[PDB]
RNA sequence: CACCCCCGUGCCCAUAGCACUGUGGAACCACCCCACCCCAUGCCGAACUGGGUCGUGAAACACAGCAGCGCCAAUGAUACUCGGACCGCAGGGUCCCGGAAAAGUCGGUCAGCGCGGGGGUU
RNA sequence: UCCCAAAAUGUAACGGAGGCGCCCAAAGGUCACCUCAAGACGGUUGGAAAUCGUCUGUAGAGCGCAAAGGUAGAAGGUGG
């Protein structure tokens, strides 16, 4: 051995592939299944007709049109004012 | 066993000293408390008992171990650890034990003289930091363990300390003039 | 001060020596554009406690007051001014500087007197009669004398907006 | 001079002054008219100068403190990462900015305390007096 | 304090429901057994105990429940939903409930 | 929406919030009262809860005044920039052409809009 | 996991920072309920913080670990 610290400290190697954002934009005719938003916390609160996966994800329960409602930030929503 | 003079001496004498638009306004007593902040300096899964059982017999209630604030300061501190003890009193038990004090507690106190004035909780509430439990009508050194103390809280509807002091002593209370 | 043009376009001035301000109140927010040089020699005097003759081209004299001014970095030269059309009984509030006079009994003592807060602002100035200045005592001030708002003599009427106990001038020590 | 504690490194970019007033803290002032990195030591080289010239008063203000750590060549190579967190501390100063502004002493008795100081700065400046009345 | 109602209320989904919600203000002895329709802030039936009580106020418990459930009848509502408030589904209030939970 | 006020419940969800001040009482609401047990507070029927006056309006609430604090927030000029074209060895910078803040200021407000139930216009 | 990365995504470097190779019979499912940090005034061993109390107190706390996003009408804190 010797008498020092295992590996050399203060590095900078590696990071993470990473994703997220928004999958469906205002005006898009969502569908059954489609995903609308992959977010981390509660950036966008599942509005009307919008399910929310375990990972704060947002999917379409039914079919219809994608719509965006943002009340003074803090809480946002995606609803589906369906076409039919 | 009281409450009448309570009003009588307190209430009447109060419009009859003051002048309240109602009797609901006049100052009152919300509750009397007793924290048993033992332990820490004494970690006795034994001592704690000396607290409750006892406290219990004086305040006629079973107190809550106001455990550690999960505070683990530089010294002997930590997460939630049975440190203090609360036994809150209101109405009946409040008065029932309350009386015991205005009557036997302080009246029956060695090296007693009264109680400092000075406005405490500007909130009209009065504070009472009792010590040696040796002066209780329930404390028995000849059937206990060691010997401790305690602090009691005066919760009053008094809006002003002026008004409090009145109610305070009216009801009964010794002051060191 | 005969400011004349007043369009969103300033070409015909951005080269030709002219500043470019706006004066209002709440009624009329007339577009503007005066001359550089003039307001240049002007504001200097009256400062923000000096209302002036505003006969914009055509002839419509207006009374206002230098509210805020925004000058160039790199070049201590000003670029945009905002005039606040004078009122009658109350304007808003005014920015009034602190001044000394008479030698200080601290100065010669060995220290110096510091005017902590240069210009001072006071609640309710009173239009028509607004102090275009403010002289203050300092003599009395020795080694560590602090004067505040609650101290400065007022011009009869004016009410001090800033907090009283705030130190206006303090005769600092040596070194 | 050097800051008390922080992160350790930085970067580099520029564009004209932003929060560099004018009058305040005194009557006379000095102005930086050019992009530079003022070296903390290039300030002492200024303060300590102006000092001498003023037996007393102190009425000298240095409102430019150095919020920045630059690095260096640990001899030469190039096979290693970031280096020399401790080369020296800098105070990026943009045009129009104000590093200096004395107070109390006579004009000329101030039109020198700067002149000199100027002589140890990397940039070209000029002195200023009043009419400065934006926010207060 | 209001938490309790908002916690109850909020958990009570709205349109996703399609159903309706029955309230109650039995905090006082002036219950209001109100019924509302998700979308439009419209109140459908509702059978309090305000139209007198016969001296029963913490008693007309069922009166209003029974009054209520039968109430929506002249409207026809099969699927409703209990949107109580602080009123931790006890007795005086479980009244309206059972009472209505069958009076319909 | 005949006039009003009161309770519940929305939309909206600080220009609709705070504070200071006044108004209201026995229609409503609240405190208050008792509470052995239904059910309940890791102690306390304080809170949950059950059975109810009187008394009060003091507190909680509702209304109303007010703006001193919050929140909102111009216009003007500006920062910056898509595009086009130039300068300085370099740091950096400019002109033409649209876009154009943020902060500050003028000023703005202490909401507005519903559904239903109660009680009044002696 | 942050920054770099040039407001969609994605984008390097022996570029700048920091964690993981688990843990939890429950720190789960569900149903109830409570809500913080902190300072100030007053109060017993206490006396710096901390226990009790009363005001302020959109949270300046929490969330098992690194960070960010997220969150009190709780993902914060208890019990069936």
């Amino acid at each position: 051995a010797h008498k020092k610290g295992v590996g050399s400290s203060k590095n900078g190697r590696d990071s993470n592939p990473k994703y997220l954002g928004v999958k469906k934009f205002g005006g898009e005719v969502v569908k059954a299944g489609n995903i609308l938003v992959r977010q981390r916390g509660t950036k966008f609160k599942a509005g009307q007709g919008v399910g929310m996966g375990r990972d704060h994800t947002l999917f379409a329960l039914s079919d219809g049109k994608v719509v965006f409602i943002n009340k003074g930030k803090g809480a946002r929503f995606i609803s589906i004012e369906a076409a039919q | 066993q009281l409450k009448t003079k309570y009003n009588d001496q307190v209430r009447p004498a109060l419009m009859q000293q003051f002048g309240y638009s109602s009797v609901m306004a006049v100052p009152r007593i919300e509750k009397i408390v007793v924290n048993e902040g033992l332990g820490s300096s004494k970690e006795d899964s034994k001592a704690i008992d000396k607290a409750a059982k006892e406290l219990a017999l004086i305040t006629l209630q079973k107190p809550i171990i106001t455990k550690a604030k999960k505070s683990i300061s530089n010294f002997k501190l930590r997460q939630g650890m049975p440190v203090g003890i609360k036994v809150t009193l209101r109405g009946e038990r409040m008065y029932v034990f309350l009386e015991k004090l205005i009557n036997i507690g302080l009246p029956r106190i060695r090296d007693f003289r009264g109680i400092n004035p000075n406005a405490f909780d500007g909130r009209g509430n009065y504070n009472l930091g009792i010590k040696e439990q040796l002066i209780f009508p329930e404390i028995t050194y000849d059937m206990v363990d060691k010997t401790r103390g305690m602090d009691i809280t005066i919760v009053t509807t008094a809006k002003t300390d002026e008004e409090a002091r009145a109610l305070l002593q009216s009801m009964g209370l010794p002051f060191r003039k | 001060m005969e400011l004349t043009a007043k369009p969103r376009t300033p070409k015909q001035k951005l080269d030709e020596s002219m500043i470019a301000a706006v004066a209002y109140n709440k009624e009329n927010n007339v577009s503007f554009a005066l001359d550089r040089k003039a307001f240049d020699r002007a504001f200097r005097q009256q400062s923000t406690t000096g209302l002036f003759d505003i006969t914009v081209e055509g002839g419509e004299t207006f009374p206002a007051l230098v509210k805020a001014v925004q000058m160039d970095k790199r070049k201590r030269a000003p670029i945009h001014v905002d005039f606040y059309m004078v009122t009658y009984g109350e304007p808003v509030e005014v920015s009034v500087p602190v001044h000394t006079t008479g030698r200080s009994q601290g100065e010669v003592q060995g220290g110096l007197v510091d005017i902590v807060v240069h210009n001072l602002q006071i609640v309710a100035p009173g239009p028509r009669r607004i102090p275009q200045e403010l002289v203050v005592d300092v003599t009395k001030m020795n080694i560590g004398d602090h004067i505040t708002a609650g101290d400065i003599k007022l011009p009869e009427g004016c009410t001090l907006a800033a907090d009283p106990e705030l130190t206006v001038v303090s005769v600092l020590p040596p070194r | 001079k050097r800051t008390k504690f922080r992160k350790q490194f930085r970067g580099r970019m520029t564009g004209d002054a932003k929060g560099g007033d004018y009058v305040a803290f005194g009557d006379y002032g000095l102005i930086a008219m050019e992009p530079a990195w003022i070296k903390s030591n290039q300030i002492e080289a200024c303060r300590i100068v102006m000092s001498r010239h003023f037996r007393r008063g102190g009425k000298i203000y240095i409102r430019i403190f150095p919020d920045k750590p630059v690095t260096k060549k640990p001899a030469e190579t190039r096979m290693g990462k970031g280096k020399g967190a401790v080369e020296y501390w800098v105070s990026v100063v943009k045009p129009g900015r104000v590093m200096f502004e004395v107070a109390g002493v006579t004009e000329e008795q101030a039109k020198e305390a700067f002149r000199l100081a100027g002589h140890k700065l990397p940039i070209q400046t000029k002195m200023v007096k009043r009419e400065v009345y934006d926010e207060a | 304090r209001r938490k309790l109602r908002t916690r109850r209320k909020v958990r009570t989904t709205t349109a996703a429901s399609g159903r309706l919600r029955l309230s109650v203000y039995r905090s006082s002895k002036h219950i209001y057994a109100q019924i509302i329709d998700d979308s439009r802030g419209q109140t459908l039936a509702a059978a309090s105990s305000a139209a007198l009580k016969s001296g029963n106020k913490t008693d007309t418990a069922a009166a209003v429940g029974k009054a209520l459930a039968a109430a929506a009848a002249e409207k026809g509502i099969k699927q409703v939903v209990f949107d109580r408030g602080s009123y931790k589904y006890h007795g005086r209030v479980k009244a309206l409930a059972d009472a209505a939970r069958e009076g319909g």
